[PDB]
């Protein structure tokens, strides 16, 4: 008997556990600090909150890695200090982005067998395994984390490549907004400990109106939208509109100057680059998943605005589990569980018969 | 993947029917087909012969209300695997408790019936 690790990457918070568990054992952020001037190295919580003395790096973008070193280190840190694992005991499913580049999918390989050992690994699409948790073989998931949204439409078990699409807006552009927005209303947050406290308002006030002008009308004309909220010390302010304003961006991308469609739109369009046979059941099953999409009112919204997209007679549901900021890690967490996972993985054996390219003709 | 049941699937015409217990597909008694746990998942093949000799698939995985996250996904995906396995000739439909379709419904000639309870959540 075996025990299996899952890693998911995020470009923010990497999500690590043990299959079988239903949550992640450690979630930590996905940084490598170093000494600013000059432990050569921490990593996660130790490394930002050492960030006085130390210079701080996120080597995963948009979900793709684009610094192998300090991933490796990321990685290093989560098998001997966050899981406490020696890593060549265990085999270990890690989680991409869509469209994560071949070149990449490589790379990962690679380092697992090469510089860690593992026995075994694989690796499967963030979106699908999020799906799989939701107990669906067919669905369009919207997963929107840290840097970007992607809708991916899946069929039977596999993503539709074609159809998938994404919006370059995603968690930390909302904080970022909510961080500029706030400052109209005479608030400074620029530090980083003024910038996590702008995130708890996004987190704990924020939230997407139904109806957008109707809610700017209501905001100006009472005090009704109001919250108060409590700075580290005593301060307290007041938030209005801020705390739909902030999410609006999400279906409205101009708010932040940008020329893409909002995220129901985007839903809508990878939707129809499916086969018109499919469409239907795509409709049916709208997943959300991860934590930009933990607004409250968000799967209200999407309905309501996926059903103003779509012909009358099509069936829109929206599916937002409430764990779903852990979806892709629980869906990986079954996965590896399964009594067929032992023939899926990519073992040391064949990684040194076929080399990296393995991962195409294993994991797809 | 080639589980044990896996090489008894979709082998002649008729209905075979597996439970998720703990991360694993395990068949149901052929005496109590049509008796599900409302709070287990399960996995349905119904294999109908062709003309031309070969069969036809349609895989239904089963999801009981009170069914655990473990089991339902475990559903979904070892139905995604047997129709992998059947060289993608299964068309795959979730079945939900109180919303079955009529051809699932259609499979128990007396009809099926619910029972609560079921094998614990492997997680
Ligand atoms: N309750 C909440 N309301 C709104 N946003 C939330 C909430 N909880 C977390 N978030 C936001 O979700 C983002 C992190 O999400 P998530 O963990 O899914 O991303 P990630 O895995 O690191 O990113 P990606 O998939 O882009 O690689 C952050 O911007 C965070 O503030
Ligand atoms: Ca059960
Ligand atoms: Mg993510």
């Amino acid at each position: 008997d075996v025990q299996a690790l899952v890693i998911d990457n995020g470009s923010g918070m990497c999500k690590a556990g043990f299959a079988g568990d239903d949550a992640p054992r450690a979630v930590f952020p996905s940084i490598v600090g170093r000494p600013r001037h000059t432990k050569d190295s921490y990593v996660g919580d130790e490394a930002q909150s050492k960030r006085g003395i130390l210079t701080l790096k996120y080597p995963i973008e948009h979900g793709i890695v684009t610094n192998w070193d300090d991933m490796e280190k990321i990685w290093h840190h989560t098998f001997y200090n966050e899981l406490r694992v020696a890593p060549e005991e265990h085999p270990v499913l890690l989680t991409e982005a869509p469209l994560n580049p071949k070149a990449n999918r490589e790379k990962m390989t690679q380092i697992m067998f090469e510089t860690f050992n593992t026995p075994a690994m694989y690796v499967a699409i963030q979106a699908v395994l999020s799906l799989y948790a939701s107990g669906r073989t067919t669905g369009i998931v919207m997963d929107s984390g840290d840097g970007v949204s992607h809708t991916v439409p899946i069929y039977e078990g596999y993503a539709l490549p074609h159809a998938i699409l994404r919006l370059d807006l995603a968690g930390r552009d909302l904080t970022d907004y909510m961080m500029k927005i706030l400052t109209e209303r005479g608030y400074s947050f620029t530090t980083t400990a003024e910038r996590e406290i702008v995130r708890d308002i996004k987190e704990k006030l924020a939230y997407v109106a139904l109806d957008f002008e109707q809610e700017m009308a209501t905001a100006a004309s009472s005090s009704a939208l109001e919250k108060s909220y409590e700075l580290p010390d005593g301060q307290v302010i007041t938030i209005g509109n801020e705390r739909f304003r902030c999410p609006e961006a999400l279906f409205q991308p101009s708010f932040l100057g940008m020329e893409s469609a909002g995220i129901h739109e985007t839903t809508y369009n990878s939707i129809m680059k499916c086969d018109v046979d499919i469409r239907k059941d795509l409709y049916g099953n709208v997943v959300l998943s991860g934590g930009t999409t933990m607004f409250p009112g968000i799967a209200d919204r999407m309905n309501k605005e996926l059903t103003a997209l779509a012909p009358s007679t099509m069936k829109i549901k929206i599916i937002a589990p409430p764990e779903r900021k852990y979806s892709v890690w629980i869906g990986g967490s079954i996965l590896a569980s399964l009594s067929t996972f032992q023939q899926m993985w990519i073992s040391k054996e064949e990684y040194d018969e076929s080399g990296p390219s393995i991962v195409h003709r294993k994991c797809f | 993947v080639e589980h044990p049941e896996f090489l008894k699937a979709g082998k002649e015409p008729g209905l075979q029917i597996w439970r998720v217990e703990k991360f694993d597909l395990v068949p149901v008694p052929t005496n109590l087909y049509g008796d599900f746990f409302t709070g287990d998942a399960y996995v349905i093949l119904k294999t109908v012969q062709l003309r031309n000799g070969n069969l036809q698939y349609d895989l239904h995985y089963w999801l009981g209300n009170e069914c655990s996250q473990d089991e339902s996904g475990a559903a979904a995906i070892f139905t995604v695997q047997l129709d992998d396995y059947l060289n993608g000739r299964a068309v795959q439909h979730r079945e939900v408790q109180g919303f079955e379709s009529a051809t699932f419904l259609g499979y128990f000639k007396s009809g099926l019936k619910y029972k609560k309870g079921g094998v614990a959540s492997g997680f």
